[PDB]
Formats: C-alpha cells, structure tokens, sequence
C-alpha cells in the first residue's frame, strides 16, 4: 500500500456504505475522478480485494454496483484491469452460495460482469466500459460481414442477459416489496449500458445494412425490450429522479 | 449580512490571492447569477501565464466540491463555459485534459425534498458544456468569432 | 388533544422508530413511567390510534412490541384498556394482509395478544400484565377445583400459543439470516411472560396438588418447551446480553 | 452576530427537527415582527398528523416561558391567532382543549427592564385571543371565509 | 407523595418565600396550570398542609392569596377541595390569633373564604371559582324565585364583607406607608371577583325582576361600591405595576 | 480538570440550593464509588420535611437521566439504597409510592462495545433496590437495627 | 443587572466561604441601608468560635479597602456597630484589640465634586463607634440590656 492509495480508500468505504440505502454518486464519484487522475486502475482492484468485502451480501451486492460504474465510467485501463481479473470477479460469485434472496441478485449479477468481460477479451477490438460508435472498429467489422454478423448476434447475447437479469431484479423488487434502494441503483449503470449496446448494433446495424435482412427482425425484439424497459424503469419513484430520463 | 464578513475572514485566513478571491467571491453560494463584467475579466486574466493557474486551480476546487452547495458546482460550471467560448485557448487546451471532472457530474444527485431540481440545473450545464467540448467544428467557429 | 399527552408523544414516535432496529428501551420506560404517573392510560392508546401507525409494516411490528411491554410493564389500566380496545388491536391483524415475510410476524403477534386480552377478560379476576402468583384469585380457584383445572388447561392454551408463535420468530429469523434486531426484540417480552406465566402454573399446580396426576406430565412438556426455548435464546448473540439471562 | 451563531448551535445539541427549528426561529427573543410567509408555511403545515405535534409542542413550550423572554410569548400568541385563523381544525380543537395556559397568560408581567411595565403586549393579545377561542361563532365564521 | 407533585412543590416554594413582596405570578401560573394539567387538585391542598405557616406571617399572608387565586382560576376540583378542606382553612384563621402587625387581615381572609365556600356548597347548582352566568342554573334559580332573591341578596352580603375586606386593608394600607409591597396584592384576587360578581347579580337581578322594585336601589348602592373600590385601588397607584388596571 | 470548574458554573447558573449541590456533586460522573460521609449527611437532612423534597427531587432527575450517564443512574440507586437503610421513613414512603421509576430500570441497556458491562450495575442495583422494598421483614427488620 | 451577576462570579472564583459571601454580598456597592434580619444572622453566627474569623476577617478586608468604594467603609462600620451592640463578646474583644483601623478613618477623605458627602457618612460612623468602645459603662449597660 501508498499513501496516495489512501486518498482512494477513504472514498470506497464510503461508496460500499454498510447498509442497503444507495450507492452515493459524491463516492464512486471520488473513484472514478481518482482512476482518471493515475492514468490506471491497480489502486482500485487492489482495495477491493483487501476490504472486508465478503463479510456481509449487502455490501458485496454495493461493490458489484460501485464495480460496474467504475469500470462503465470510467479510464480504459479500469476496463483492461477488469479483463485481466475477471477470475477474482468470478470468484465473487461463488463466496455466497445463492441461499436468502439477496444472494441470488448477486450470482445473477457476477455471471454478467463476467459475460461482459468475457466478450470484451474475447470478440472486440475495443476497450471502452460503455459501449459508444468506434468508427474503425465499425469499419473493419463491416469489411468483414461474417464476423460482422457474429458481433451483432454476440453482442445481442449481452443484452438477452441484460434483459433476463433486469427481470431477476424486477421480480425481487416487487417480492420484498420494500427496500429498493440498493437494487433500483443496480439498474441505474444498466440502463446506461443498455441504452449505450443499443446505440453500437443500431450503428453497426445501420452500417452494415447500407454496405450490403433478418437482423431487422431481431432488432425489433431487441427493441421492443428497450422500449417495454425504460416503462418498466418509469415506475420507480426513486430511479426516475436523478438519470435526467431513462432515455 | 454576517456569511459575507467571515467569508472576507476565510479568505484572509486561508490567503487566497486577489485572483482567487475573484472566482472563489464569483462562484459563491450568494446564488445571484454570476456577472457578465467578471466573466469577461477571468477571460481575459487567463492570458497571463502565471495567473492562469490561480483561476482554473479554484474552478478545480470549486467542480470538486461537496454536495450540499450544489450552487458552486452550478456556476462553475457556468464560469467554465464561458472561459472555453470567450477566455484564452489555455484554459480549452486545460478543460479537454481533464474533461472527467465535468464529464462525471452529469449524473450529478442532491435532495431535501425538491432538492432534485437543484441536481437538474447541475446536469444541464455540464451536459451542454460536454456536448461544446465534443463539437469541435462547433467550438472552433464559435471561438473564432468570439475572438 | 392536551399538553401533557404531548410528552408522551414525543416518546412514542422514537419507540417506533422508522426501522427494523431494536425499540430503544429509553423510549419504552418513558411511555411505562408516564402511565404509572398518571394513573391511567387512555392517552397512550388514544396516541396509537392517531399515530402515522399503518404507514408501513417495519413500524407496525415495531408498536406491538412497543405496546405489549406497555402492557406488561405498566399500571393496571394499560391492562384495563387493552380489555376495552382488544378490537382495535384485532384490526390491526387485518391492516397488513400476511404477503411479505414480515407482515406474517405483524399477524402471529396480533393473534397472540387477542388471545392473550380474551384470556384475562373471559377468565382471571386479575388484572396485571406479567402474571404474578395473587394469593386470593390462587385461593379462589383451588377452593372451585373443576375451574381450577380449566384455569391451568386455559393458561397452559395461551402458553401453547407462546411457544407456537416463538417458532415463527425463530423460522423468520433463520430463513430471513440477517437484519434480526426488531425480531428478537419481539422475544423479550415472550420471554418475560414465558417465565411469567410458567411461575404461575407451577404456584398454582403445587397448590393445588397439595389442596387435593395428569398435570404432571402436561406440565413435563410445558417445562420441556421452557428449557428448549431458553436455549434457542442462548444462541441470539445480541438479545442474550440486556436481559440478565432469560431466566 | 453572537446570538445568530450561538442560537444556531444550540439547535444543533438539543437535535432539532425542521418544523421545530421553523417555529423556533419564527418564536425567537429577535425583535422582528414574524414574517407573513412564516405564519402562512406553519398554517400550511397543520394538515400533517406527523408535523401538527411538533409545532404545538414548540408553541406550548414558548407560551410557557420565563419572564425574561416577554418577546416568545408575544410571538407565540401571535402564530396561534394566526393557526386558529389560517390552521386546520386539528389547531382549534387543541387549542380549546387546553385553552388555559394562554386565559393564564392573561395576566403576564415583566418589569424594570429599564424602568418601564412590560406585560401590556401580552396581556392584550391574550386577552383578545382568549375572547376569539371563546367567540366560537366569531372563529367558525373567520375561519369558514379564510380557509 | 409522588413525583409529578414534584413539580407543584417547587412552585408553592417560590410562592410562599420569606420576601414581602407579591407571589411572582410565573409560579401562580405553575400552580394554576398544574391544576388544570392533572383534572384533579387534591396535591395543592396537601401541599399546601406541609409548608411551614404561621411562623413568619410572609408565608402565611401570601398563600392565603396564592390558595385564593387557585380556587378562582383553577380546574373545578380547586373549588370541590375547597368545599372539603373549609375546616382547615378555619384552623388557618386559628393558629395566629393576635400576635402580629395584620393578623386582623390573616382572619378576615379566612372569613371572607368561609363564607365564600359556603355560598358555593349551598345556594347554586354550579360549580365554578369566579363567579359567572351557568345558563342552567340561571334559568333554576327564575324558576325557584325567592331562593334566586335569597340567592343574590346573601351574594350581596357576601359582596358588602368582600368590600369591608377591602376597606379593612385599605386602612391597612394606610396604616403599613413604611413598608407596603404584598397588601396591594392580597387585593388583587378580589378586584377581579368584584367585577364577576357584579355581572352575575346585575344579569340574575334584571331577569328575574322582569320576569316575575327596591332591589333596584340595592343594585345602584352596588353600583356605587364598585365606584368607591375603583376610585381607592387606583388611589394606591402600586398595585397597578402588578395587576391590569383594575376595572 | 476543567469538567470540575464546569460543573461548578452549571451548579450556579442553574441556581440550585446547597442540599441539591450536594446531591447532584455526590452522583456526578467522577466515577469514584459515592463517599460513606456523604451518605449519611444525606439520612440525617432526610428529617428536615422542608429540605427533603431537594433531596429525592434531585434523585428523581438522576434516575430518569439520559442513557451516556449510566454512572448517574448506578449512584443514584446506591443513594437511594442507602436512604432506605439509615434515612428518614419519609425517603421509603417516598421510594415506595414511586416504585415504578427503579423497578422499570431492571431491563435497562447502554452499549460502546464491552458497555453492557456498564447496563449491569444498573441492573443489580436496580433488582436488589426492589427485593429490599418487597422484602418488608428484612426492611423493618433492617430499619429497626440501623436506627 | 450584570454586576450582580459579575459579583457572583467573583464570589466562585476566589472560593469564599458562605460566611464570607454573606458578609462580602451584605456590606457591598449596591447602597440599600444593611438589612435587620442579616444583622442579627451575623450575630448569631459570631458565637461560633471557628466561623467567628470568616466574618471578622471579612470585615477587615471591608475596612482596609480602597477610596472608590467609600460604600464598603460607611456599611463595614455599621456591620460592626450592631456587632459590639448585639453580637457576641468575641466581637468586642476583637474591635478593642484592632480598634486603630477604625480610629484612623475618623480623618478619611473622598472627593468626585460633592464627594466630600461621602466622606461625612465615613467619618460620623467611625467617631460614634469609637465613642461607643471607649465609653465602657455606655457598653456594658447597652450589652446587658440587648443581651
Ligand atoms: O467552514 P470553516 O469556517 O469551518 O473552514 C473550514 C475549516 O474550519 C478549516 O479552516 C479547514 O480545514 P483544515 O484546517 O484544512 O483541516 C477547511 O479547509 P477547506 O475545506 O476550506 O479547504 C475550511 O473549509
Ligand atoms: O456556510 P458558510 O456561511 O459558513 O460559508 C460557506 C462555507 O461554509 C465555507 O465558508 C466556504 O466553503 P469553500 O471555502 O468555498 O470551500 C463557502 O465559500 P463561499 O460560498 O463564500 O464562496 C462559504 O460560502
Ligand atoms: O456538517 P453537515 O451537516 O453539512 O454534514 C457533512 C457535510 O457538511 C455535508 O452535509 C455532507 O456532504 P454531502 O451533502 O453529502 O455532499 C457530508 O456528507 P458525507 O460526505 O460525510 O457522507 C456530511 O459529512
Ligand atoms: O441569548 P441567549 O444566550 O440568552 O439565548 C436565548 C435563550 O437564552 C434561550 O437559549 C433560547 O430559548 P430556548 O432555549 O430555545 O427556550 C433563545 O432562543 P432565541 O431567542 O434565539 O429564539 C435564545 O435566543
Ligand atoms: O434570567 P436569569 O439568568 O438572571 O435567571 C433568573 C432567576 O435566576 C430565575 O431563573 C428566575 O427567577 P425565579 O426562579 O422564577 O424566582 C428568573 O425568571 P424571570 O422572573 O426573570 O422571568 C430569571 O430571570
Ligand atoms: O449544554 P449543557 O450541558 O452545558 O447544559 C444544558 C443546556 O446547555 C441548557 O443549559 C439546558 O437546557 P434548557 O436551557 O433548559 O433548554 C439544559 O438543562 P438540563 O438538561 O441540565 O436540565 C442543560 O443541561
Ligand atoms: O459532560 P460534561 O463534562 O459537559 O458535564 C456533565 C454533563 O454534560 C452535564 O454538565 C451535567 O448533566 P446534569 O446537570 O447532571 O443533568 C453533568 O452533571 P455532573 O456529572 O457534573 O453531576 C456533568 O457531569
Ligand atoms: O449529543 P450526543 O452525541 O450525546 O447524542 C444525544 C445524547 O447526548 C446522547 O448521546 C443520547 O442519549 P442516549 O445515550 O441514547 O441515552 C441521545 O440519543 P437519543 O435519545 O436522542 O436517541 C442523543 O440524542
Ligand atoms: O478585576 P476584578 O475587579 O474583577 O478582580 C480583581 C482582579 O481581577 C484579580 O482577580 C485579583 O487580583 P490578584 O489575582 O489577587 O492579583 C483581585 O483580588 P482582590 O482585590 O479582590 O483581593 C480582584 O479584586
Ligand atoms: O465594580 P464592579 O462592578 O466590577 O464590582 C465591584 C468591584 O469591582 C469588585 O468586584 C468587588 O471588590 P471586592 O471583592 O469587595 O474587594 C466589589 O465587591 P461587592 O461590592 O460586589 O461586594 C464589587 O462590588
Ligand atoms: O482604576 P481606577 O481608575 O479606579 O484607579 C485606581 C483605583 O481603582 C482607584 O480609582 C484609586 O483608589 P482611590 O480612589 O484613590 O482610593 C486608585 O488610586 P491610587 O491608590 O492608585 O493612587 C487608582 O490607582
């Protein structure tokens, strides 16, 4: 540890707070500006492995959700450090084995980090936490249509399981009926990616579609999920408040 | 009447210089729209070199700030804006550098009841001003003819 | 309304206070010292009756702890009233309507102190909230032997349904595993009463025993189910530590 | 300036809530009339089982006040004139119900502050607020046209 | 005796300290409204026995006012308790005879009150301290007429010893110019009953008299009273820095 | 030390009489177990039937105090514990009437980690404070012999 | 108002018996004629032969003290005239032994513009005091008769 790690650790005991209110935007605010400011991430990884993390689900379901914004928000190497370390994620879906209901939103929401992270290694040649119109990558996908396709439907495959682990935490919402707080702000970074996947395959769709049929179609499921969505999101009285729109 | 003479007390305590004092009197939570003569004196300070540093060093304090004066964040905000269209080059070359400190605001959340209102003026400004650091053919017309 | 109810009302907002945290004991003596001082205790159900009470279900499982103690604790008339008002404290068993795992709880206790209200204004001549062994209404029933066996067969029915609803608490407590404060704070009243109630039976069994069999063996499994329940208590690593042992 | 920060921290100790430091501030030694906009807000909050027992507990503390500060009580019969005018129903029928701390008042006085009789000023208020409580054909009828 | 009573004791203490001046009337209001608090006065005149009086005639002066305004102002039980407690407020009038600069005024408090509750036990249906127009036992006392003419004209006579009382400190007071401070406020209870009084008969005299002729002039000499004590107590312009001006 | 140069300020600005000063010096936070002397000062002033009312009145703020004064409600219980063994009949009269304000203490509770060790001298205090005044042969019999 | 308080602040900080605070608060600048029933107090309490030091050490202090308060001087000398009259004999002894400090003031002398008024008060009291230790059947005869 360096004492420049220490101006990070304040922040993030603060953002894994130890109760199930939300996650405050002024502390994963602070992580996001640090991991700016030091150009890189390991500071941030670093601390997450050492905090006394696995001592209660409600605050390893608050570090999923800081986790995510930090990675989605924030300097592409959060997003390289996160590829490399999809394991230690992984490894946090195992340490509550998905007994009281607050420990199933937490294994749903590994096995996403995890399939994002997996795509990201995998597939792309591109290294942003929201996904936004990389034009060379966009061009290069196109002039090789094949694989084209296989990045669309692949990348339709992160937004099937945005979609059903939107419903997981729906339908937990509405079972426990109250204390949200914490679960609405799960949903608050994807709606963000969310709306940021649909913009890529509506402009990678766009392209390839002008530089040549069924993905049309699939488009409109895909769609009418983001549509049916943001509905579903304009029900919580909360959440509605601070996105300026779940657009 | 009392907030303004300990203001005048921590600004000698704490010895901010005149060009400090400046923006730190200027983006203040007296929440009076901030005044036309003093944006285009910062404008045209940020040509000095070495004073430089003082305006933008205090806007970096003042868009840092806690949550509770959300007015500080507002009419930082508002001072920068105005600096990109009609200051110096210097401070665009500075505010692109580090554009997260705006960039991350635009989620930006404060609450007393109503207080939602409050975290809206913040998020508009500081997606419009992203939106202007953005367009670039936008911010070089613009800058050319304010110039 | 009137001036001196307003310092009780002050208590009474704290004491149900707005989450699932124990009833501070401060609060409650504050309540239980006022209806000692004025003699009477209309107005602490008078206040309950005005109070934001169905607002939601956390608080309302909160002010039937609250008002139990009082019960027990106070003066005779929070007894007397609670005789008068056990139709009231009966529609508050409906208000919730047993969805959520929490509002379960709300309509066990509810059932409870129905039962335990019918008890003393169809049965007992006595009137005090924990049971103590009164020598007259003992007298009285020993020298009317064939009530007196319903009397210890009765007491022994509310003791039944104490031990019942003890269970709930435990099975809501386990399957729930964490956020277990107002729960178990809903046992120190069971408990006192559980001890209560056992030291009534017993005085009054050796009483009349000794004044003329199967109670006996009745009272082997009521005693069984003390020992068994004080047990249970001993593991509940906070509620354990205030009440001096559960006796 | 000492009493403005002074009065400010001991609204921190004693932990007061926002309708309490309302009507605190509104009832206050401060030699200021109470502001129309003041009186109006704690009418506006009398419809509110929650807030209706802090305002009337702050009051009833303020009506029984030590000699010393005549200028609480003076106000305190002031904002009840106006709640039973303005207020719900809820601030006629306590204040009817223990009407006899205000008819009590009735005979208040504070004096050789510097020389002059002090309880003048709260004996007529009291005495014309007492007459209005007990005007009940007077108050339904002013209350009816208000409301 | 118990610890709400704590709270009128301290008060009754400050009452009836070793200065000559008047009771302050902050601690008249706090045993006022403590009579008014707690529907039930028995504590005041229980208090009242335990203070030691007669010793310096201070004490003795002052709370014959101080249980005199009590009576006047103070929830209904004030009078009921008064009505019972007759035989001590004699015995008041008994435990200083002669001996003291006024113990003449001592007495003629203790005369005054005797006759006072006399009326009150006897010659209404009412039960309140100032006398005022009850409309029930108004419209008795015209049904039942001459014990209405007995009614107002021993009321009368009650009034002639209630200005004779006046008259007799008056002169007091022009005999006590060294040091006159409280013989101004052992007026004050009967200036204000005066003129309640004075409504009460002249509304009783002008119905019952239309309704069923020198009882007019008995009602003028009245009148004139009133004139008479308004001219002497504005004479001893001091007792206006106590009171309102008297009217 | 300067807690004990403030507490002697309170002492006056509240103005309370000697035999209180006395009472509230003896069950103050110092936290050395309350003096044999001051005890049986105390059950000798217990017979003055106008100065005793400061005494219990003063006991009776002591036991109903807030809970971060655990030591004000452990010494208040052991004055009261001595007063009923070798002070007047009134302090047991008294303590008798009002029962209520110690036998609810039983189950009290205060907590700073390890602080339940502190809620346990209330609460044997408490519990052998009320088996002495339900124990009327021990207490007659005890009374009789300290006398 | 506040010298009132201010004195009784002094009266903590320099820790004055309540003998001494009792003479230090009778003979003081507050100019009222020195009540009858503290006379006689004093009285009493001088035949207490440890306590007797406490008034009469006071009363030196008072004798001693600076021009300005000419108000201690006049009621010192009239504390100790009703002492010799109606006092213990300890009194007397004391005021034979030491009565140089009273003889030397017979002389003494204030001035504010009519000051010399002041200095009269002084003056008539020390001459008729001495005359009263030095005619001893006068003492012996007013002793014997007020004893
Ligand atoms: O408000 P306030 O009058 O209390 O001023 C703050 C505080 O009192 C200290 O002066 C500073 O803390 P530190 O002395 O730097 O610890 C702090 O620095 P900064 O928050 O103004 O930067 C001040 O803001
Ligand atoms: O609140 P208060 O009235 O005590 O004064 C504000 C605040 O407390 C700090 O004094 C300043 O914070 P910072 O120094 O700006 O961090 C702030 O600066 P500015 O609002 O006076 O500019 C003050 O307005
Ligand atoms: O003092 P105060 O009552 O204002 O509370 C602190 C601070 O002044 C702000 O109120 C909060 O900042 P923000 O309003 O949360 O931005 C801060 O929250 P957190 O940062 O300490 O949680 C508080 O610590
Ligand atoms: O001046 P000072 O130091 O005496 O403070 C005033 C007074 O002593 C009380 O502290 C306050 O009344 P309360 O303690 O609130 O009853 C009062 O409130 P407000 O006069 O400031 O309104 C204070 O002003
Ligand atoms: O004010 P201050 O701090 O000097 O305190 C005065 C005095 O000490 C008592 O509090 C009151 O007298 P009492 O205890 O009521 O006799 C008196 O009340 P009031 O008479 O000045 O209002 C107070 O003024
Ligand atoms: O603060 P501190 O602890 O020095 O003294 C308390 C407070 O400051 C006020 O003096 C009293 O409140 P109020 O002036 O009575 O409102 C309060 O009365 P009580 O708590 O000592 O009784 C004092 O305790
Ligand atoms: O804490 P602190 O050092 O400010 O002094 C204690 C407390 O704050 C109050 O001053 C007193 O409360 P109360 O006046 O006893 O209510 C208490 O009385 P005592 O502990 O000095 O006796 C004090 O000890
Ligand atoms: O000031 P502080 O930090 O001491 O907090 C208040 C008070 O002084 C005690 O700490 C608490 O009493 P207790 O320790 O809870 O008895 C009280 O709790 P509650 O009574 O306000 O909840 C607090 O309000
Ligand atoms: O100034 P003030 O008049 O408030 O009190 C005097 C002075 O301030 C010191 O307290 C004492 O002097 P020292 O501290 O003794 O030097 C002096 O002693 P004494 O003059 O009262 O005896 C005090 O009178
Ligand atoms: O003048 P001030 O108002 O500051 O108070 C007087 C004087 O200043 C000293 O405080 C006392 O002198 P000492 O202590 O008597 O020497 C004197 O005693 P006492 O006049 O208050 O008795 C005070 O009156
Ligand atoms: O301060 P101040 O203005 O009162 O002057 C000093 C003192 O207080 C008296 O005024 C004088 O005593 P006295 O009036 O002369 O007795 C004294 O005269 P001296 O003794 O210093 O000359 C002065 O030193």
């Amino acid at each position: 540890m360096s004492r420049i790690d220490s101006d990070l650790q304040k922040a993030l005991k603060k953002a894994c707070s130890v109760e199930e209110t939300a996650p405050k935007r002024k502390h994963v605010r602070a992580c996001i500006v640090y991991t700016w400011d030091h150009q890189s991430s390991k500071a941030v990884f670093t601390t997450l492995k050492t905090l006394p993390l696995a001592n209660d689900e409600v605050q390893l379901f608050k570090m999923l959700i800081v986790l995510h914004k930090i990675i989605q928000e924030g300097h592409p190497s959060a997003l390289a450090e996160a590829i490399r370390d999809r394991d230690w994620i992984r490894s946090l879906g195992r340490v509550h084995s998905g007994g009281s209901s607050y420990s199933k939103l937490i294994r749903e929401y590994v096995r996403y980090l995890v399939l994002k992270l997996d795509f990201h290694a995998h597939h792309r040649g591109f290294n942003n936490g929201t996904f936004e119109y990389e034009e060379y990558v966009s061009l290069v996908s196109v002039s090789d249509p094949d694989e084209g396709y296989e990045t669309i439907l692949d990348l339709m495959s992160l937004q099937d399981s945005l979609d059903e682990f939107s419903q997981i935490i729906f339908a937990s919402i509405q079972s426990e009926r109250r204390n949200t707080e914490c679960k609405i702000s799960a949903l608050i970074p994807l709606i963000a990616e969310s709306y940021g996947i649909y913009k890529f395959i509506t402009s990678m769709l766009r392209a390839m579609h002008r530089q040549l049929q069924p993905l049309k179609e699939r488009y409109e499921l895909q769609h009418a999920r983001l549509f049916e969505f943001y509905a579903d999101c304009s029900s919580v009285k909360y959440l509605t408040t601070l996105v300026t729109i779940p657009k | 009447m009392s907030k303004q003479f300990v203001r005048s007390a921590k600004n000698l305590v704490k010895g901010y210089s005149s060009t400090q004092v400046l923006v730190r009197n200027a983006t203040s939570n007296d929440n009076h729209q901030v005044s036309k003569d003093s944006l285009i004196e910062l404008a045209e300070k940020s040509y000095d070199s070495a004073d430089f540093f003082e305006i933008m060093d205090m806007l970096d304090k003042r868009l840092n700030d806690k949550g509770k004066y959300w007015r500080h964040i507002a009419k930082a905000l508002t001072v920068i804006d105005y600096l990109i269209r009609f200051g110096s080059e210097n401070c665009v070359l500075w505010c692109r550098e580090n554009l997260y400190i705006i960039k991350t605001l635009k989620e930006f959340r404060h609450e007393d009841d109503e207080g939602i209102d409050q975290g809206q003026i913040v998020r508009v400004k500081a997606k419009e001003l992203t939106a202007l650091l953005s367009d670039d053919e936008r911010l070089n017309e613009e800058r050319n003819m304010n110039i």
